[PDB]
RNA sequence: UCAAACGAGGAAAGGCUUACGGUGGAUACCUAGGCACCCAGAGACGAGGAAGGGCGUAUUAAUCGACGAAAUGCUUCGGG
RNA sequence: AGGGUGAAAAGAACCCCCAUCGGGGAGUGAAAUAGAACAUGAAACCGUAAGCUCUCAAGCAGUGGGAGGGGGACCAGACCCUGACCGCGUGCCUGUUGAAGAAUGAGCCGGCGACUCAUAGGCAGUGGCUUGGUUAAGGGAACCCACCGGAGCCGUAGCGA
RNA sequence: GGCCAGUGAGACGAUGGGGGAUAAGCUUCAUCGUCGAGAGGGAAACAGCCCGGAUCACCAGCUAAGGCCCCUAAAUGACC
RNA sequence: CGGUAGGGGAGCGUUCCGUGUUAGGGAGAAACGCGUGCGUGAGCCGCGUUGGACGAAGCGGAAGCGAGAAUGUCGGCUUG
């Protein structure tokens, strides 16, 4: 697992710029779970993957107590990969790529390239 | 040491009759 | 510009498949199946010579003991005075093939040589 | 594979050499599972324990996976291989040492019930030989 | 001219003869130098 | 392309055991090349070497890869290039009007060069542009189509000429 | 007392199957042993 | 029924062939790590305590990296 | 000296053997014969099953002929496997006048393992120019390279210290 | 002549000799044959003795040296 | 048209490179194992309920290019 442990340059690891902040709602684009929104959950910067919600399901079986009793099969999502998704709007329902606009004041925000709204969320 | 090969060019024959062969009887 | 190969396998490989029934360690162990393999094609080699030499001995002695059957004293050398005196060119020793295929054969063969 | 017959039954790699778990493998051959219960009871060696156990935990293994019974049960081939060797660099006089190993074994049996059918009368019928597969399940010198 | 169909002319490049590899090629075995003596040793060998 | 002879790797330069009373062949190195720890034996020293070839040889290769070029169809012929906003539309679209492909791995070589078309040309793969500058012969001989301009026609006649 | 060469195939699996045809013998006695073991009146085996 | 002739037929380890397995890590495809050139640049550091180490620092095992009682880090100015 | 389960630990819930280790079901997975000793897994080596055959037999274990027997078969005469018996056959390399040699070497299997590179002279073969031939260093859209760069080299005259 | 190798330890047999003891499968020469570098057949086996010069195939024939009771092919052939 | 030391001529194979982001290839490439096929042979071609992503031929080039020997050497596994 020494082929796959994370980078690290003085130290830190090295971690991936992506496109993917918490509280969008994606799409899958081509692997395995084709065609369905979601929400993600946890975010996993430097495999740059990340886990959506209530679509992959890995039935994993857990050992649950020490005393042997009730070992619970727990139904966890696991990590696909960030290029495998994009962004969605809910009034226009199709899946687009971002882009970044530098509006009237200083901040930079997230924009879908075909449609004409913003992906980003105020302090709410 | 020497490997060589050798394909004997050969030909297959079926055979029709027999026939021209009515003289000197030797029958004993 | 490192050059490690396969072609040892496929060359050993095939002398390997033909080295089979030698019993033992003849059948197995490639130093010994190259030179058993070497061994084999000098024994076809005299083997297939003196198969033309051992057929030959083998039809002689068989007419011999063919004609020698008469109890009157009449060798296979005398048949062979008589054969090619009359004029028979050739019969190539397949006498002693229909010697035996052909026993009123060869016999009209020997009592055409007696007349 | 026989038509879901046999209950094949691995082993580890167990602490002792593979020759007397072989002449210990090869009494057991053959003989079904009430022989070799009081035969593995009362043998005198030390390879025969694992052997035992595997024998024990191989048809109550056929008992409870498959549902069968510990009376009509015999051992089909019962093989043992090699393991892991390790290798042990022992000292010994002039200055000299010696590898010894300690071998490892590898059992694999196979045990057997008979679920037979039991036909009446022998005698051929070359027809319909869709019914033909299934009622020829384990017979001996096939003809054609 | 394509890239595919250039040859050069039969006698511009021999092959280079490799010595040890058989003696089927020719120079195999000691790879022409006899048996033994300062011919077959390796080295400067003699002067000229 | 580089290896490490007898000398170099920092195996043993000792005698490891001595020459008699053991029964194990003479074995003097642990960086011997028999031994697989290191040492090799003629591997691939870096050589920077210097092949030359004749001119009027090159010359003439030149020649007969360009004049085996005509004739057979394989080179139709322009003459010039105007490309304000350069934005490879045009000149994609030029490449098809002119009845080439643009992926069957033409060539094609002007005067000067001028900028629009460098910054134009440069991003699709099957060709490349070059100049007198940059004439190679290997890049020019892969002779599926090919063309020319007036000032590389009679630049290419002004040189080899007769 | 070093040995010249070495043994086949063939003259290893005839001894060493002598060896465990000789741990064949051995358990027919115990196969014996574990019948007279069985419900009987045998004065053995407290 | 007797006398004489022959020694088939099934007979063991094993031998060969075939099939399926176990130790083994050659071959094939890689890489997580190396090697050599070309173009620049640098061969700086250290009594303001160096290269190199020892001990230690995280909420809680060991090892490596970073750090040094200001310790798994600190101040200021910029990027984000 | 020791690398590579999967794409994702999704690393086996639960039942049985059971002190563990391990094994079998079930479940995940496209693959569990991809099960943590985990990717393709060959040879030596150890085995198990099936076909033929060896216990009056002398043999570098073959080969030529082939008794008997077995297997699928379609060009059913063919093909493959076993081998009653007969003839013949002094392992391989090294290296010697001469080696089956009781001269050397190798336990076996698999890998690594040896006329190579730089620069010159000479000759041969293929070219390019013969208005004699050819450039080196160096310059060049990073390198190679187009094109320069005639410095030099070789052949043009020999004899004699 | 040009380029370019090996070889320069020989062995036995006939003849001509020297050394020896006209002893050696001894040693050294001179001409030749074989082996070396030559398989096959005859010589029981057996480098140098005789026949003989192997491109390969044939379940072809005739022969040389040598043989024709059996092992083992061909004459228990004929006449002195 | 036997052949040792040796000399010359003609070829097969391997890995990489030009064509090459080649043809072909999760409808199974390389590997590994197989042949009632073809060659003078080195080898090619074809088939695989094994394996799972690369990679031919042709025309050319370059080698850490071909194994049965070195009391070779490194791993694995035998004998006794």
């Amino acid at each position: 697992r020494w082929e796959r442990k994370d980078c690290k340059p003085n130290s830190l690891p090295k971690l991936h710029k992506r496109h993917v902040k918490v509280g969008d709602t994606v799409k899958v684009i081509s692997g395995g779970e084709k065609g369905k929104i979601g929400e993600i959950s946890k975010i996993h910067k430097h495999n740059s993957t990340v886990i959506i919600k209530d679509l992959n399901f890995k039935t994993k079986h857990v050992k649950s107590k020490e005393e042997g009793e009730q070992g619970q099969i727990i139904k966890i999502e696991a990590a696909i990969h960030s290029s495998n998704v994009m962004l969605i709007l809910k009034e226009q329902e199709v899946a687009d790529r971002v882009g970044h606009k530098i509006l009237e004041d200083v901040r930079k925000v997230r924009y879908l390239i075909k449609t004409g709204e913003i992906v980003d969320t105020p302090d709410r | 040491r020497r490997n060589i090969g050798h394909r004997q060019p050969i030909t297959r024959i079926k055979i029709t009759g027999i026939t021209g062969y009515e003289d000197y009887p030797a029958s004993t | 510009r490192v050059k490690r190969g396969y072609i040892a396998r496929r060359r050993r490989k095939k002398i390997r498949f033909f080295a089979s029934s030698f019993r033992g360690a003849h059948s197995r162990l490639t130093r010994t199946i190259a030179q058993q393999k070497i061994r084999a094609l000098v024994s076809a080699h005299r083997d297939r010579d003196r198969q033309k030499r051992d057929f030959r001995r083998l039809w002689i002695t068989r007419i011999n003991a063919a004609i020698r059957e008469r109890g009157v004293y009449y060798n296979y050398s005398k048949f062979i005075h008589d054969l090619y005196k009359r004029q028979l060119l050739l019969n190539r020793k397949i006498l002693a093939q229909i010697a035996i295929l052909n026993p009123n054969c060869i016999y009209m063969i020997y009592n055409e040589i007696i007349k | 594979p026989g038509k879901c017959d046999e209950i094949t039954t691995r082993g580890y790699s167990i602490s002792m050499s593979v020759d007397k778990a072989r002449r210990v493998i090869d009494q057991i051959r053959g003989r079904s599972y009430a022989e070799t219960l009081m035969i593995l009871e009362l043998m005198p060696y030390r390879a025969c324990y694992p052997i035992f156990k595997l024998i024990y935990s191989a048809a109550a293994n056929a008992s409870h996976n498959k549902q069968f019974n510990k009376a009509n049960l015999i051992i089909s081939k019962a093989e043992v291989n090699k393991g892991i060797t390790l290798k042990k660099v022992k000292p010994r006089a002039r200055g000299r040492s010696y590898m010894i190993k300690r071998p490892t074994c590898h059992i694999t049996i196979v045990l057997r019930d008979i679920t037979h059918f039991d036909s009446y009368d022998k005698f051929l019928e070359s027809l319909t030989p869709k019914k033909l597969i299934a009622l020829l399940g384990l017979m001996s010198t096939g003809r054609r | 001219f394509r890239l595919d169909n250039l040859g050069p002319q039969p006698g511009s490049r021999k092959k280079g003869k490799r010595k040890g590899r058989g003696h089927a090629a020719g120079q195999g075995g000691s790879c022409g130098f006899g048996m033994r003596g300062q011919k077959s040793r390796s080295g400067p060998g003699i002067m000229r | 392309a580089s290896t490490l002879t007898r000398a170099e790797v920092r195996g043993g330069g000792r005698k490891p055991y001595p020459q008699k009373k053991t029964g194990r062949a003479r074995r003097g190195s642990q960086g011997s090349p028999l031994r697989p720890g290191g040492g090799v034996i003629f591997g691939p020293k870096p050589r920077d070497w210097t092949i030359k070839m004749n001119k009027k040889e090159r010359r003439l290769a030149l020649s007969t890869a360009i004049a085996s070029a005509v004739g057979n169809s394989f080179v139709v012929e322009e003459f010039a290039e105007n490309f304000e906003k350069p934005k490879t539309k045009d000149f994609i679209a030029a490449m098809q009007r002119w009845g080439l492909d643009p992926a069957e791995k033409s060539l094609f070589f002007l005067m000067d060069l001028v900028e629009n078309v460098e910054k134009s040309g440069r991003n699709i793969r099957t060709l490349k542009l070059l100049t007198p500058r940059s004439l190679n012969l290997f890049d020019v001989l892969n002779a599926e189509k090919l063309v020319f301009t007036e000032g590389t026609i009679q630049y290419l006649n002004q040189r080899y000429g007769v | 007392a070093v040995p010249k060469k070495r043994t086949s195939i063939y003259k290893k699996r005839i001894r060493k199957n002598i060896w465990k045809k000789k741990g064949y013998w051995a358990a027919l006695k115990a196969f014996s042993l574990a019948k007279s073991l069985s419900t009987g009146n045998s004065k053995s085996f407290f």
